[PDB]
């Protein structure tokens, strides 16, 4: 783990209804 | 002629020795308006160029071994990753602050607050807060509709209980955006066709507390559409926000355009929208009403951030121009009542956000 700098499946439902 | 928005040029990165193959979404990140970080390939010592936006004449160049570098939105604290290795560094102290190695490759990451980086692998989304020895906790699992997409954004609301991941695929001449909106309280996600988005806090009139609004634009298939909707149950004593759905116009010259970026000012309650071909759109957050529409850049603006001093939007194009668009405060209300020919919206935005021009009734 040397330094990267040198400084030196889900549940589907309806949350919102988009039909106007 | 008197215009509702004001334009400003801040920088052109080519004047500070930045080769424009490194001005892109892969190699340039701008998480807030305080710093710009450019992954640069010189010789072949891979370096990073950090621009302080309060001191743009003196950038710092340091060697890296990372595939992505994002700056903290408030302090000079850089976050660097190589595959599954992640490290957090204070630049002014030359110290490693934190480190964590994930089980999977982190494909996308973004600061979502002052002290939290959010982490996107191929199957999950994590929230890593910087406090102590805090390791990344899992928020949700990714949906089927975002598999095989280029992840371009991840945004939360202010209470971080409404999360949204945004990726894009190429489906037949056309960039199709797929968004996963997840709520951590109901533990349920929804797939939405969407291109650019933001959340907002908005206290309505006649009302005790703020609505939490979700605003997104899509060039879906009927056309360009913009939606403003309340998420969650409203509080008690709070009448719910009426659902807004208006059109996003694209000109016939630019009928392969699509929205790429969105910031919402809460000082003025407006929605800034930038498309791929460089068009700025200004909408009202309460009503959805289109205030202004014209083209800010000849080249593709690939990264945006909130502009804190002007309550606006700051963005970088592919050429390297750092530009900002904000509400011109002494001009927007006389633009709405006489050029837009809308006295009602001009009256409403003059009372709501304390803007001048409300003496012409």
């Amino acid at each position: 783990s040397r330094p990267l700098i040198d400084l030196m499946s889900p549940v589907v439902g309806q949350l919102i209804d988009l039909s106007s | 002629q008197i215009l509702p928005i004001r334009f400003q040029e801040h920088l052109q990165l080519q004047n500070l020795g930045i080769n424009p193959a490194n001005i892109g979404f892969s190699t340039l990140t701008m998480e807030s308006d305080k710093f710009i970080c450019i992954r640069e390939k010189v010789g072949e010592q891979a370096q990073v160029v950090i621009i302080d936006m309060n001191d743009p004449s003196n950038p710092i160049r340091r060697p890296i071994s990372a595939d992505s570098a994002i700056m903290n939105p408030a302090s000079k604290v850089i976050a660097l990753k190589a595959g599954k290795t992640l490290q957090i560094f204070n630049i002014e102290m030359k110290s490693k602050m934190k480190a964590h190695t994930m089980t999977d490759d982190v494909t996308f990451w973004k600061w979502i607050s002052l002290n939290t980086v959010a982490l996107v692998t191929d199957n999950a989304v994590y929230h890593w807060s910087m406090e102590g020895e805090s390791q990344p906790v899992k928020m949700f699992d990714r949906h089927s509709s975002l598999a095989g997409c280029q992840i371009i954004n991840y945004r939360t609301d202010a209470k971080q209980k409404w999360l949204l991941l945004t990726g894009i695929s190429a489906q037949q001449n056309r960039v199709v955006g797929a968004m996963q909106l997840y709520s951590v309280d109901r533990k349920v996600s929804q797939p939405i066709e969407g291109h650019a988005a933001s959340f907002a806090q908005f206290k309505m009139e006649g009302n005790a507390e703020e609505s939490t609004l979700f605003c997104f634009a899509v060039r879906g298939q009927a056309g360009g559409k913009l939606h403003i909707i309340e998420v969650g149950t409203p509080p008690t004593g709070n009448q719910p926000f009426p659902k807004k759905a208006v059109d996003v116009f694209f000109p016939p010259e630019a009928q392969n355009d699509f929205p790429v970026a969105m910031q919402i000012s809460e000082k003025h309650d407006v929605v800034f929208l930038i498309t791929k071909y460089g068009y700025i759109h200004l909408y009202d957050l309460e009503t959805g009403t289109c205030i202004y529409m014209n083209r800010i850049s000849g080249e593709t603006i690939f990264v945006t951030a909130p502009h804190e001093a002007t309550a606006g939007i700051i963005g970088v194009n592919r050429k390297g121009q750092v530009l900002s668009v904000c509400v011109e405060e002494e001009n927007i209300i006389p633009y709405i009542t006489n050029v837009l020919q809308n006295p009602d919206l001009a009256l409403r935005m003059a009372v709501r956000n304390n803007l001048a021009g409300a003496e012409e009734l």
